[PDB]
């Protein structure tokens, strides 16, 4: 039950900045792999496609002499 | 000095088929005597043969250079020749029949290849100057990059296709103009939607798109891409400057000033033009019977030769040792030209190595070490 309730939360400041939701994710996505690793599964996988749709959406939104290089001594 | 030919061509032919006279001085040199030409349909082969297109009929014809008769060998194709052109080092003559592409060899004779992607006629046929690609456009307002590589050993079951697929016109095309190079060049289409476009034979990009105000029929370039002589449907000769570059990709002649860069004197449709080696005398043909030289540095006539009937060829040439000789008997025969697709290379051996003879001293060097040696 506890679990539940802070998934609860997740969905409700995703809708409201879903930009910065995706900044410091790295712990989160394997959170949601520890708790499933049937019902209670289920609504998982609601906000987890969008979870994974945060990061889609989030992360998708001659005449000049084209002489820069890209090479770099390192 | 070098010297400078102006090779030209009636539609008419009375008497002359093709009129070879000097540049500076209008005095004939060689004259030809047979079939009308075509438009689009000369070239010299190996600097030794005129070859050249039937108007109408559907087979091309060949005169030996240094011979006013027509040959008894006769290029034979299965439909109405439209244009011909000869690779410059000499060694393929490729033809355009109707739609196809038929490419030859001069060595053997045979018909490599017969290429066939246009959907309508082809009406122009250039190589690039250095015999490794050759532009091919007709009027469905395509014009197409082939290589001479990938449509040679192909295989028979390989259906070659073309390196580039350049469709922004959208009427038919009346002329080209590939530049030296080979990987490097640029062409210079153009079409009858009244612009002239340059474009880029390595990676295949529109580079400028000249917008005209009559429908263009005929583009030359200089040397060293320079200017952009780009006729005119009504007689005028317009002027690019390639090297002042306003800034952008697509211009308009009227705002690239006017009234100072346009020759003038023409009265009809310009189907022809050549710019000469150093780039100050441009030769122009026409459809109002007159090909006159211009000066393209003060934009004044020199010359108004006045031929008979529309002007279909016309070129400015450096002529070579054939021209200036007065037997030069051909150094090897033309072949039986095939007209069904088909080792054996015909050539003459011994001529990789001509002038890598010893020199005086060399041979001088060795007589001492003989004698030196012969001594002990």
């Amino acid at each position: 039950g506890i679990q539940e309730d802070s998934l609860k939360v997740l969905d409700i400041l995703l809708e409201q900045y879903p930009a910065l939701i995706t900044g410091r994710s790295s712990i989160l996505l394997k959170n949601f792999v520890e708790l499933i690793s049937q019902q209670w599964r289920l609504k998982v996988l609601v906000r987890l496609s969008k979870f994974l749709q945060a990061l889609a959406d989030g992360s998708s939104r001659g005449s000049q002499p084209n002489v820069s290089s890209q090479f770099r001594l390192r | 000095a070098p010297m400078e030919v102006a090779v030209c061509t009636d539609s008419a032919a009375p008497m002359w088929s093709c009129i070879v006279w000097e540049l500076h001085s209008g005095a004939n040199l060689l004259t030809y005597r047979g079939g009308q030409a075509g438009p689009r349909g000369l070239a010299l082969l190996n600097g030794e043969y005129l070859l050249a297109a039937q108007l109408g009929k559907n087979y091309i014809s060949a005169w030996e250079l240094q011979r006013k008769d027509q040959l008894q060998q006769k290029i034979m194709c299965p439909g109405p020749v439209t244009c011909l052109t000869a690779s410059p080092n000499g060694l393929y003559v490729l033809a355009g029949v109707a739609e196809s592409i038929h490419l030859w060899e001069v060595s053997t004779g045979n018909l490599l290849v017969i290429l066939s992607r246009h959907y309508q006629d082809v009406s122009c046929l250039q190589f690039t100057g250095d015999s490794s690609h050759f532009i091919s456009g007709g009027k469905d307002c395509l014009v197409l990059v082939w290589s001479l590589c990938s449509v040679l050993q192909a295989d028979p079951s390989r259906i070659p296709a073309p390196r580039h697929v350049w469709s922004h016109h959208a009427l038919p095309i009346t002329d080209l103009h590939c530049g030296f190079g080979g990987p490097l060049a640029r062409v210079a289409t153009s079409s009858l939607d009244q612009t002239v476009k340059l474009w880029e034979v390595s990676s295949g990009e529109l580079l400028l798109s000249v917008l005209f105000d009559v429908s263009i029929m005929a583009v030359t370039m200089d040397l060293a891409e320079h200017h952009m002589f780009c006729g005119g449907s009504e007689g005028s000769i317009f002027q690019v400057d390639l090297f002042t570059w306003p800034g952008q990709r697509e211009r308009s002649f009227h705002p690239e000033q006017d009234a100072g860069k346009v020759f003038k004197g023409h009265r009809n449709q310009v189907t022809c033009l050549s710019v000469s080696t150093d780039g100050s005398v441009l030769l122009s043909g026409s459809h109002d019977e007159t090909v006159r030289l211009w000066d393209v540095q003060s934009k004044q006539c020199i010359r108004t030769v006045a031929l008979k009937g529309p002007v279909t060829n016309a070129a400015i040439l450096l002529a070579p040792v054939s021209m200036l000789s007065s037997d030069f008997r051909p150094s090897l025969p033309l072949p039986h030209f095939n007209k069904h697709l088909l080792g054996g290379l015909t050539l003459r051996l011994g001529l990789h190595q001509q002038g890598s003879e010893p020199s005086y001293l060399d041979r001088t060097e060795q007589l001492q070490a003989v004698l030196c040696s012969t001594m002990e």
